This record gives structure tokens, C-alpha cells and sequence, in this order.
């Protein structure tokens, strides 16, 4: 797996507080657009919600 | 910049020690800093119970040094600071580019 991009999931119940950051939720999965970033890793919700997401609360599913 | 005045700043402590020292805290948001080689770029050692692969995990956000006029210290591509102390105060609350937004300082 990991052809070009990977999927990540939020371990805890994190919530947004800024337009830039993206609201998350447990058992919620997204995609990875920017893994190079050390702090936040861009994600794209199926719904179409794009914003910066945490790195520690997110982990690559690694299929 | 007499950083010895602050607690997050700690040069006498090594990186390896910084990892275990924060672990002793056992708290979410536990943040600390460590003097790096660069005379103008320490290291923000952030500890938070997270990541499933390995927990507890230690996050090290090296301060981005963008030698500008002024501006140089920053870790979020959002706002830039001319002093580390500022980055520590701003992130301590409001809303910054930290996976846990500094909220709990630690001493060496």
C-alpha cells in the first residue's frame, strides 16, 4: 500500500477551533495530502471538508 | 537571550533525557524546549499521550528559522515571532498550529 497517499484516523474526540483546522471525530477516517508537514497533516473528508489536522492524534492506517 | 529564566528552556538536559523527563509528567499538553546546536534555533519538545503505534510519544517541533527583517522563529506557517517566548505565550492559548496547543509547561 502507500502508493502515493495514505489514510489516517483520529484516535480521540478532537474538535476544531479555527477555520484553518478541521473538525474531527473518533472512528473518522480521511486521506493524506501532506505528510511532509511535521505539525499538521492535510486531510480531505469525503464530505469535502479540507483543513489542517493534528499529527499525534492521527496515524496512517497502513494497509 | 537569557532563557534560563523560563522553565521550558533547558540546555543542561539532553534530547534523550528530554524524552523521558516529559514522560514522567504523564499529562496532555506537556510542553518543553531544549537548546539546539544553532545559537538561534532551540527545539520545542512537545509531549502528549497520543499516536497508537507508540504511546506516550514525544513530538519535537524544531523552530523554523526564516532569517527575515525581522521575523525568524515560527512553527505553523501561520504567524511568525521575533522571540521564542512569544511563540510560547501565543500557543499557550488562542489557537495555533500545535496538535495539542501548548497548555502545560514543564521544568527541568
Amino acid at each position: 500500500g502507500s502508493p502515493e497517499e495514505t489514510l489516517v484516523i483520529a484516535l480521540y474526540d478532537y474538535q476544531t477551533n479555527d477555520p484553518q483546522e478541521l473538525a474531527l471525530r473518533c472512528d473518522e477516517e480521511y486521506y493524506l495530502l501532506d505528510s511532509s508537514e511535521i505539525h499538521w497533516w492535510r486531510v480531505q473528508d469525503k464530505n469535502g471538508h479540507e483543513g489542517y489536522a493534528p499529527s499525534s492524534y492521527l496515524v496512517e492506517k497502513s494497509p | 537571550n537569557n532563557l534560563e529564566t523560563y522553565e521550558w528552556y533547558n540546555k543542561s538536559i539532553s534530547r534523550d533525557k528530554a524524552e523521558k523527563l516529559l514522560l514522567d509528567t504523564g499529562k496532555e499538553g506537556a510542553f518543553m524546549v531544549r537548546d539546539s546546536r544553532t545559537p538561534g534555533t532551540y527545539t520545542v519538545s512537545v509531549f502528549t499521550k497520543a499516536i497508537i503505534s507508540e504511546n506516550p510519544c514525544i513530538k519535537h517541533y524544531h523552530i523554523k528559522e526564516t532569517n527575515d527583517s525581522p521575523k525568524r522563529y515560527y512553527v505553523a506557517e501561520k504567524y511568525v515571532f521575533d522571540s521564542i517566548p512569544l511563540l510560547i505565550q501565543y500557543h499557550q492559548y488562542n489557537g495555533g498550529g500545535l496538535v495539542t496547543r501548548l497548555r502545560y509547561p514543564v521544568c527541568g
